């Protein structure tokens, strides 16, 4: 993804996404967290 | 090739449709024949 071509120049070296922006995994949304006794934990909620 | 195809034009998506109605059939749109619908494929000549 760090090697995606934004734009090529007639020189032969390109502008890469790299060169504007940082690329990683993350996740596709950031509200929410959960700590167990003040511990980061994965924590699910199950509604019957 | 990436950088192959990017210092050309084309697009990974241009090759898409190429591919998809060359290799494949391609459905189009859709016409009357005597009171039922009926599809309109692409599909290119056998011999290539």
């Amino acid at each position: 993804f760090g090697n995606v071509i934004l734009r090529a120049n007639t020189d032969g070296s390109n502008i890469y996404l790299k060169d504007v922006a940082k690329v990683g995994l993350g996740m596709e949304d950031y509200s929410s967290s959960t700590r167990l006794n003040g511990v980061n934990t994965t924590g699910m909620a199950v509604m019957l | 090739n990436r950088a192959a195809a990017a210092a050309q034009g084309v697009s990974f998506a241009d090759i898409r449709t190429a591919l998809a109605s060359a290799l494949s059939s391609s459905y189009v749109s859709d016409f009357p024949n005597q009171g039922r619908l009926q599809r309109v494929m692409v599909q290119a000549d056998g011999d290539a």
